[PDB]
């Protein structure tokens, strides 16, 4: 008959099982063109041609379209030994939109230290976040009636990780009071250096989606906190900017880990040696990676400390020994009320103000000498710097979207005191 | 037909138990895994599952928590167990997990004041038994009358109250039961009692008494099914003769160890019946 | 108005599943299926946990997705009652919402796993090993899950209570999950120890490839499967001889008398070779660098008859593995260069770039495959690495390319990573080569970063 | 080789991945669903107009119609390609029809909107539409039905003969039917006459009798044997009269006459003889 | 031709929907008027085909249990059979039903008959400790248990276990009957499970059917793990 | 969903830290960086358009690849809850569910005397055929489906075509000038019947000035015609690909939808890929060309596009 008939069409007339809703004309032209047979005698009626017609189509079929959901075995393959779809370009993703508006976090469903409870990942030169603006179209040839007209435009960077961090924030501050455990925040400074196997597929440009699920879920990464003496006088300069004031001098501080065959806790003793608090480790609620492009990075962390009843506390208090003078961990424990993993030397130097909002800013430079360590062979001298500030009562009825915005410029205010602070080495 | 039985825990196990005789801590370990083939092979329980490790040794008594007398179950009373309630419920976990919670013994469980322990209750072909002792009281014997009791020609089903003496071990320890009409009983003060006491009670029975010397473990069971094998302790060489004379197959298992602890046939695997 | 009731649709969906996967599968059945399915609806009906799982396994297994009206409404019910699913239906909901790209597809899963990481304790062996299989496809990394999961296995091993047809999926899931453990593979290679001459062949290779997929292992685990492999050599065809050829040599461990009986045995098959799986028996020789030649002359005397099958990873693996012991054929290679020509559209990144470097070794340059290579690297030279675009910038220097479209963005990406591309000593002679041969005028960059 | 055939079956897995089930595909069609703005207010005035037929029909008071005619004076009621069945259109034409609303605007609106909306129309809607538009005796029948006769000939073969008994009837009464839709429904006729009422084809016999003579001789030949079994073994006599006066004046206008019916009419005509008005005498006799 | 119809399509399974709709509707519209020997032929092709219609199948059932006398005693059988296919229940059709398949019940071929229309009576949701039709009919099939058969068996064990009848004759019969198949080597060992469950369930001891059918019975429901020569001679060695 | 001045990627690099107390070894080193930006934008497209042309060319089906110049306008549905921040995906995946984008062609007409000072003739485009033709273009909406016809300045019906279908879409949005719209097509087929049959019916009668329509009810109805006065330029760049540029200064005539009555004057570039790319044609280098010599046109316009006509106030 014509070209109206092809492929497509008879192919969805046969899985709509409707073939013969077709005239004997049609049916032959396909016969004679498109399966490619002999010759067809022109008297056939339309059952021959039908059957004919079915079975060239059925034979010629191979693409399996069936996936076996069962398991077995005998089957060998050698394979290893979504990303199309990672970029959502090709459909609409049925049952979308309708999820709790957690898209800026990886949000996995009880105290566990070392234990992100969220992730988030941050960057200042690449920021995957498009922004909207209105404009007036009135001009165009057409739209003389409508003065609103929003077009997609880019945005900086910087604003982009701004808001997701206040977003991040006001979720931690919701989930915090809802907990009601004592709220602390903190802010240091160091290097956030990750190690290899990070790279999934071995790939080296991938977006930032893949790779805040891959640091949430497999953790190939580590903290370090470093900083110069060279910049001391230099952001002594910055306490003289920003009104700073002296609330303790130098202080050394014996910091060990008192762990236990349950539970692990740990305690600072004094110059005079003895334990004056305890208290469990610290409960890592929420981390952010604010990385840049040269050597100074932030790290913000909200933490909480789960309640403990205080007479197992007092049971403990000074009972257990622990005197490590003369550089020797003497500590002469219980048989088993625990053991000591961990002690460093710390060297506290602390200033303090109070900021706009109204919360306590305490700036700390804090030096390292690990002494006695079992899990990692650390040594040295390290300086650090950070700030804490605990989070606001949910009864203080303090705003929060000010404060997130002040502790986000106090941060970068920071960073750029040392961001030449840290220029002796040759770090890119 | 469905056993559970629970291993036991390796570094909390106590030598030298309540008998002044020390144990070896690697040998129970030894036997209990070929206890467990035995036990899964020998043709009496349709199913065996492996209850998980706990610490305390006196958990390893995977009974004496609920007796299954038909299709319905019946949990025991609470009463000096509270201190171990916690790990019964882990139990029953494992129960439900392959079976229905069937009455919940809500009937025995809740009738005012209790004592029964996972032994005094022994079925028997249309009859029950329970062991009137220093375990079992008779208002236990009475909702038994109140529950699993029918007259009738053919609704033929009754309950024995057996009386024993202070000092005497639980019911289901020493006198027990297998199929086809054969009768066990320990050649002692206590068994002979149990037999008299039940020939007085239906004398149309017509059941054939096999004796065991005194000191034996041995485990039987009446099912739904109809086997002739029982599992006798790898020890006392004439009750096996005695046994097998009768036509029944034996099936030994070495118990000498957990003998020792104090741990009987009974108490070492939980029968239970699972329908649809 | 009128509906079908669904669970006789199950109960006849579940027939024509059996009979369709029995028989050999004539696409009517698929047909029939997907007609009568389409027009099923989840309504007012009260299907139970058991009649929904059935009908979204019949439905997924038939060529369905999110698309259809069917597993829209059977991936609710689910969402909202989760009570409802026990472990006799986990699996099968589980592994039938896999392959699913929904996003609802997915919050399932999560809830899943929560309701078996509590439950991994009180299992039998039979639902442990389908929670597992199950599991094992979707693609989540839950760890207290998988952890709790090893521990019931390792605690049921002790007793012998696995089938020799269980510790293949337990084996073959955890290898491909990307989840290591001494103990856990160290228990199960010990139950298959203990059923002797119960694991057939066909029932051994499968454990075999799974251990060596993890192969980051120790000695005397492969010692003494070489023992076990001794005796299963004669009936097996050449499937799995290529496919534990190839574990065996990703062992890392040098066993002369297998790989000895193991050519021996397999000269007698050399017909069945469908030349598909002739890239891996290569290439794992030169992962290990046995070079015994007899073999490589009989599978090199296979290669004109079935080249069509060849892929282009099965081109590109079988040209560098024939770089070492360069037989440099030319019948071989003019056949396979241009077939690989004609497949050249679709191909990799590196694969693009050994296959580059594996002509330029050889030696054997013509003009179709150079261009057509020339051509199609554009597209892929920005994702690769240091040493790789230095070999992909000496294969098109080897090709004779001044095409400025060409050179200009392999240049580019150089220039942006000079201090890797000149710090790597083993290929420093290669870089050598590629500027004596070019010269100083291209990128003056270039010129006074070398001469620094 | 192996890439193409998968390939192959992702592309067809893709193909068949679109179908008219698909959740994009769903919801544009709701959203084609949804009502305009003036719509709402249009079915609550056909619902006003709606409320007011029954009460009308059975106590026929007065002064109802006012304020029932000037509520639809102004009908907004337009829906165009909103509802490709014109069930709302023929709903409100009817009820304009009840009401003697022939010469206002909205129902020459609703004529001007089914003239220009006659390329979707199939044959139920337009026999519904046919039906009526001749209870309106309407000025300028005579254009409309000029217009909308090459739409005839298309969805010819698909009336059921009750209907078109009335459209050749309208086709007839203004001498604009054409010979060639009574040549679909004589063959119609023709074909179904193993099961159609004896009514609906003496109607359809007569009816075009006087213009085409040789369809209606067709038609008769059709059905002649039983009508002659009908007009033999039937009881009553007034339908048995009826029959025999029609059918003789069928054969007296086509001045041909099948021989075995004029049999049976005759032996009939015989055995009526007492209920024969004396015209029946007159048009039995007139027939021979 | 509508009824011819529906059966030529039922007989079959070709459900064409609009098509079966529009048949739907016309029977609804004219319903009170159909004759019987077509509500018999109309069910049947509307309930092989799947169709689940609260309305429709009202009204047929209505209609059908109007009109009972003309019904002969295998149109009974399987209009029951229908309705119990698929789910739906009736009650005014079961009542007025059951009571014709009692009286006649001597013309019955046999007791397999009964059983069928016992368990087709429980599929449709009706209480099967009604009045003493039921009870009739297991005595029937009590004094003629010989024709029993292992479906009939299985069947009516099933029926017996889900509704929780305490009526022992037929369970002694059932028994029995188990025996003497089993007698002759003519028996599935999935029976043999069924009946000593129900047998369990019901704490009836009947050694004679226990004994020989023990080794039936066991092989279905026990788990065996298969083991090595090697573990059989360590067993070996161990008892 | 594109848009400039984008960079969703992240680079790795390694750094070698010697000065670190604790883990010196560089080997466990792993730092991240920033991408170029056309880069990423130029992949993702090639790669749709390669899979795309794939597809169709597996389907046993005949494209064109088609570019075209003006601006891109959202109705407030996208917006919700007065946020200025949205994920791509997010709007990507929002503007697939009912369309709300409102493109409209245009372009200002004063900027022809540097239009041809583009290197029209250096690449290869030079002016063929006849200029400034006078014709009309019609829709026509059946009963199922919808047809296009191009009149002749006489009235004759010149070509009766299907409606066109969309596969590729790219919305590759720019600055303040002007944005392109990079899109692939296929066209469906037609029966002949129809095509001969919309040949001898009259569509429009052509009075002294105005134009009326005379399509019988029965055939169908005309829902949107317009005078077009064109012109073509060619070019071929050695290696068979015709990249055509055409002219169309459209003054609508007859409407259905409100936002239509305006005189406009668009531009548009073309190609055309037959069913035979898949084996020998390389398709993703025509669409490169195309996306890098549609910038040059976007920038040089880009002034004249917000100085005195149009305003583009995107902050």
């Amino acid at each position: 008959d014509f070209s109206h008939i092809t492929r497509n069409t008879v192919w969805g007339l046969w899985n709509e099982g409707n073939l013969f809703s077709l005239s004997v004309p049609e049916l032959a032209f396909f016969l004679q063109e498109h399966c490619r047979v002999a010759n067809v005698d022109p008297r056939a009626k339309k059952s021959a041609l039908v059957r004919q017609v079915e079975e060239i189509l059925s034979a010629e079929q191979q693409a399996s379209a069936t996936v076996p959901q069962e398991d077995n075995p005998h089957a060998i393959v050698v394979t290893d030994y979504e990303e199309a779809d990672e970029y959502g370009d090709w459909g609409a993703e049925p049952g979308f939109e309708d999820r709790r508006e957690l898209d800026f976090m990886e949000l996995s469903p009880r105290y566990d230290p070392l234990s992100p409870r969220a992730f988030q990942l941050l960057h200042s030169e690449t920021a995957t976040d498009v922004g909207i603006a209105s404009i007036d179209p009135s001009k165009l040839p057409g739209q003389s009636k409508v003065k609103n007209a929003l077009a997609a435009i880019h945005v900086a960077p910087n604003d982009a990780n701004k808001m997701r961090f206040r977003m991040a924030f006001e979720w931690c501050l919701m989930n915090i009071w809802n907990m009601n455990m004592p709220g602390e925040l903190n802010i240091g400074a160091g290097k956030a250096l990750y190690y290899r196997s990070v790279a999934k597929q071995n790939r080296n440009v991938m977006p930032l989606w893949t790779v805040q699920k891959h640091l949430y879920a497999q953790h190939p990464y580590a903290w370090f906190a470093i900083a110069s003496e060279s910049n001391v006088a230099a952001m002594e300069s910055l306490a003289a900017a920003l009104n700073m004031s002296i609330q303790q001098e130098r202080t050394t501080s014996y910091k060990v880990t008192i762990r236990r065959m349950a539970e692990f806790f740990d305690c600072e003793l004094n110059g005079q040696l003895k334990c004056t608090m305890m208290n469990k480790p610290w409960d890592r609620f929420f981390v952010s990676h604010y990385i840049r492009s040269k050597m100074p990075d932030l790290r913000y962390v909200v933490r909480a400390r789960h309640p403990i009843k205080k007479r197992i506390a007092d049971a403990y208090l000074e009972a257990d020994i622990l005197r490590s003078t003369r550089d020797s961990v003497q500590s002469v424990l219980s048989p088993e009320l625990g053991d000591v993993v961990y002690c460093c030397e710390r060297v506290v130097r602390k200033w303090a103000k109070k900021t706009a909002t109204g919360v306590t800013l305490q700036l700390v430079e804090t030096k390292r000498t690990p002494l006695i360590i079992t899990k990692a062979g650390d040594e040295g001298e390290r300086l650090e710097y950070e700030w804490i500030v605990p989070l606001p009562q949910q009864a203080e009825r303090i705003d929060i979207a000010a404060l997130t915005d002040e502790l986000w410029e106090y941060g970068n205010k920071l960073a750029a005191a040392l961001e030449e602070g840290m220029e002796e080495l040759m770090v890119h | 037909l469905h056993a559970f039985v629970r291993s036991p825990h390796y570094r909390t196990i106590p030598s030298a138990g309540p008998n002044g005789i020390v144990v070896n801590r690697d040998m129970l370990v030894h036997q209990f895994r070929d206890f467990y083939k035995t036990l899964q092979h020998c043709s009496l329980v349709d199913k065996v599952h492996l209850m998980s490790e706990r610490p305390s040794v006196e958990a390893l008594r995977v009974a004496d928590q609920m007796v299954s007398i038909g299709a319905t179950f019946l949990e025991m009373p609470l009463t000096g167990m509270e201190h171990r309630a916690t790990e019964f419920m882990e139990s029953m976990r494992y129960v439900r997990g392959a079976g229905g919670p069937s009455t919940l013994a809500s009937y025995l469980q809740d009738t005012e004041n209790c004592r029964c322990n996972s032994g005094d209750v022994v079925c028997l072909p249309n009859g029950i038994a329970v062991g009137h002792g220093p375990r079992t009281n008779a208002v236990a014997h009475t909702t038994l009358k109140q529950l699993f009791e029918v007259k009738d020609d053919q609704f033929s089903f009754d309950v024995f109250t057996l009386e024993q003496e202070g000092d005497a071990p639980p019911l289901g320890d020493y006198f027990g039961f297998a199929g086809s009409n054969v009768l066990l009983t320990w050649k002692d003060e206590h068994g002979l009692l149990a037999v008299d006491q039940y020939q007085q009670k239906q004398p149309h029975t017509e059941m054939n008494v096999v004796y065991l010397e005194p000191g034996c473990h041995f485990l039987s069971f009446y099912g739904v099914d109809h086997t002739i094998d029982v599992l006798v302790q790898k020890g006392y060489e004439r009750s096996m003769d005695s046994i097998a004379a009768a036509g029944l197959n034996p099936i030994p298992v070495q118990w000498s160890e957990m003998d020792k602890l104090g741990i009987s046939m009974r108490a070492a695997v939980l029968p239970l019946k699972f329908f649809k | 108005v009128s509906h079908l009731s669904a669970r006789n649709i199950a109960t006849e969906a579940l027939q024509m599943k059996k009979l369709h996967q029995e028989r050999g599968g004539n696409p009517m059945l698929a047909q029939q299926a997907r007609r009568v399915l389409f027009a099923t609806s989840i309504a007012g009906q009260n299907l139970d946990a058991r009649s929904v799982a059935l009908l979204l396994n019949t439905a997924v297994y038939f060529g369905m997705e999110s698309d259809a009206k069917l597993v829209r409404e059977c991936i609710d019910y689910c969402l909202k009652n989760d009570k409802l699913i026990t472990v006799d239906v986990l699996p099968i909901v589980v592994t039938a919402c896999a392959t699913l790209k929904s996003r609802d597809a997915r919050e399932v899963i999560e809830m899943q796993a929560q309701k078996a990481a509590r439950n991994a304790k009180f299992l039998d062996a039979k639902d442990v090993t389908n929670i597992i299989s199950a599991f094992s496809k979707t693609g989540i990394n839950h760890e207290k899950l998988f952890a709790f999961l090893s521990r019931r296995v390792q605690t049921l091993a002790r007793v012998g209570e696995f089938e020799a047809a269980h510790l293949v999926i337990l084996a073959n899931a955890f290898s491909r999950l990307r989840y290591r453990d001494k103990f856990l593979f160290g228990a199960i290679a010990r139950r298959a120890m203990s059923l002797r001459e119960r694991v057939t062949v066909n029932e051994l290779v499968p454990l075999i490839v799974a251990f060596s997929k993890i192969g980051l292992k120790d000695p005397k685990l492969s010692k003494r499967f070489a023992t076990k492999a001794m005796e299963y050599v004669d009936q097996m065809n050449a499937e799995q001889v290529a496919s534990m050829f190839m574990a065996f040599a990703y062992f890392g461990i040098r066993y002369d008398q297998l790989f000895g009986v193991l050519t021996n045995r397999a000269v007698e098959l050399i017909d069945e070779f469908n030349a598909q799986y002739i890239s891996t028996t290569l290439n794992a020789f030169q992962r290990i660098g046995i070079n015994n030649p007899e073999l490589f002359d009989n599978l090199a005397e296979r290669a004109l008859a079935v080249v069509q099958d060849h892929d282009a990873r099965d081109i590109s693996k079988t040209v560098t593995a024939l770089a070492h012991f360069g037989l440099k054929d030319e019948e071989l290679f003019k056949r396979l260069a241009s077939h690989a020509a004609s497949i050249a559209d679709q191909f990799d990144a590196m694969g693009l770039v050994n296959t580059a470097h594996a002509f330029a070794r050889t030696n054997f340059l013509q003009q179709d495959m150079a261009v057509a290579l020339s051509e199609r690297s554009v597209y892929v030279c920005r994702l690769l690495d240091a040493g790789e675009t230095r070999r992909l910038l000496w294969a098109l220097a080897k090709f004779q390319v001044r095409d400025p479209k060409i050179l200009t963005p392999v240049f580019n990406r150089c220039l942006a990573l000079h201090y890797d591309f000149f710090a790597d000593p083993t290929g420093s002679e290669e870089i050598e080569e590629i500027f004596d041969f070019y010269g100083p005028n291209f990128c003056p960059p270039l010129y006074q970063l070398y001469i620094s | 080789n192996p890439f193409e055939k998968v390939a192959r079956g992702i592309a067809f897995k893709m193909r068949s991945k679109v179908h008219k089930q698909g959740y994009s595909n769903t919801v544009m069609a709701q959203q084609a669903r949804r009502l305009s703005p003036t719509g709402l207010l249009a079915m609550e005035r056909l619902t006003e107009l709606t409320a007011l037929q029954q009460r009308h029909q059975c106590t026929f008071d007065p002064a109802l119609r006012s304020k029932a005619t000037q509520i639809l004076r102004t009908l907004p009621l337009l829906s165009i390609d909103e509802d490709p069945y014109f069930t709302h259109t023929q709903r409100a034409l009817r009820l304009a029809a009840y009401f003697g609303a022939v010469d206002l605007p909205v129902t020459y609106a609703l004529i001007n909107q089914h003239t220009k909306n006659a390329f979707m129309l199939d044959a139920f809607s337009m026999a519904s539409f046919f039906y009526t538009l001749a209870k309106l005796k309407h000025p300028q029948t005579k254009e409309i039905v000029g217009i909308l006769l090459p739409r005839l000939r298309e969805v010819a073969p698909e009336l059921i003969a009750r209907e078109a008994v009335h459209i050749l009837r309208l086709l007839c009464s203004i001498q604009m039917a054409d010979a060639q839709l009574v040549k679909v429904v004589t063959e119609t006729v023709v074909a179904t006459a193993a099961d159609v009422p004896l009514r609906d084809a003496r109607q359809c016999a007569f009816i075009l009798s006087e213009t085409f003579p040789e369809e209606a001789q067709r038609i008769l030949g059709a059905v002649e044997h039983r009508l002659c079994d009908d007009i033999d073994m039937n009881a009553d006599a007034n339908e048995v009269k009826t029959t025999i006066l029609d059918v003789c004046r069928v054969v007296s206008a086509t001045c041909k006459g099948p021989r075995r019916l004029l049999n049976s009419v005759a032996r009939r005509s015989m055995e009526l003889l007492p209920q024969l008005t004396p015209l029946d005498v007159a048009f039995v006799l007139k027939a021979f | 031709a509508i009824s011819f119809a529906i059966a030529a399509f039922g007989r079959v399974k070709y459900l064409d929907k609009k098509l079966f709709d529009r048949f739907t509707r016309w029977i609804l519209d004219h319903s009170k008027d159909l004759n019987a020997a077509e509500l018999l032929l109309t069910i049947r092709g509307v309930s092989r085909v799947m169709l689940l219609n609260d309305q429709l199948y009202d009204d047929l059932g209505s209609k059908a249990a109007e009109k009972v006398k003309e019904f002969p005693i295998e149109s009974q059988c399987v209009l029951l059979s229908s309705f119990g296919s698929l789910g739906v229940e009736h009650e005014r059709l079961a009542s007025r039903m059951v009571s014709s398949i009692a009286e006649n019940r001597e013309e019955l071929t046999d007791a397999t008959k009964a059983v069928d229309v016992i368990t087709s009576l429980w599929s449709m949701n009706y209480d099967v400790e009604d009045d003493k039709h039921v009870a009739q009919l297991a005595d029937w099939v009590v004094q003629r248990a010989e024709e029993l058969t292992d479906e009939s068996i299985g069947k009516l064990c099933l029926v017996l276990s889900d509704t929780n009848w305490r009526h022992v004759p037929l369970v002694r019969a059932i028994a029995e009957q188990s025996v003497r198949l089993q007698g002759q080597q003519s028996i599935s060992p999935k029976c043999c499970r069924e009946v000593l469950d129900v047998l369990g369930t019901f704490m009836i001891h009947h050694q004679g059917a226990r004994e020989n059918l023990s080794a039936l019975g066991r092989s279905i429901s026990k788990e065996r793990i298969q083991l090595s020569e090697e573990e059989e001679q360590h067993l070996q060695l161990l008892l | 969903l594109l848009v400039s001045d984008t960079a969703p990627d992240v680079v790795v690099s390694r750094v070698n830290t010697t000065a670190f107390p604790g883990f010196p070894s560089n080997t466990e080193c792993y730092t991240l960086g920033a991408s170029e930006k056309d880069v990423a934008i130029r992949s993702r497209y090639s790669k749709v358009l390669q899979w795309c042309c794939l597809n169709m060319s597996n389907l046993q089906m005949d494209g064109e690849l088609y570019v075209d110049f003006g601006k891109l306008l959202l109705k407030p549905s996208v917006m919700r809850k007065n946020r200025r921040i949205v994920s791509s995906y997010t709007l990507q995946q929002r503007l697939q569910v009912n369309h709300p984008y409102t493109w409209v062609p245009t372009l200002p007409e004063s900027c022809l005397s540097k239009i041809q000072e583009q290197f029209l003739q250096p690449e290869g485009f030079a002016p063929i055929g006849k200029g400034v033709q006078l014709t009309y273009s019609g829709t026509i909406k059946r009963s199922k489906d919808q047809l296009h016809v191009d009149l002749d300045n006489k009235g004759k019906v010149l070509a009766v075509n299907s409606a066109w279908v969309n596969l590729q879409t790219a919305w590759c949005t720019h600055a303040k000038g002007p944005d392109v719209r990079l899109l692939l097509r296929s066209r469906p087929p037609i029966r002949r019947q129809d095509v001969e049959l919309f040949a001898s019916t009259p569509i429009i009668k052509l009075a002294d000035d105005d134009v009326a329509d005379v399509l019988p009810p029965e055939h169908g109805q005309l829902v949107y015609l317009s005078e077009d006065e064109t012109r073509l330029f060619e070019r071929v760049s050695d290696r068979g690909v015709t990249i055509t540029v055409r002219e169309v200064k459209r003054q609508p005539l007859i409407i259905l939808r409100d936002e239509e009555e305006d005189p406009r004057v668009e531009y548009s570039l073309s190609a055309h890929i037959p069913a035979n790319a898949a084996k020998a044609t390389d398709v993703r280098a025509v669409g490169l060309t195309a996306f890098e010599l549609a910038g040059r046109l976007a920038g040089l316009v880009a002034e004249d596009f917000v100085r005195e006509y149009g305003c583009e106030a995107k902050l």
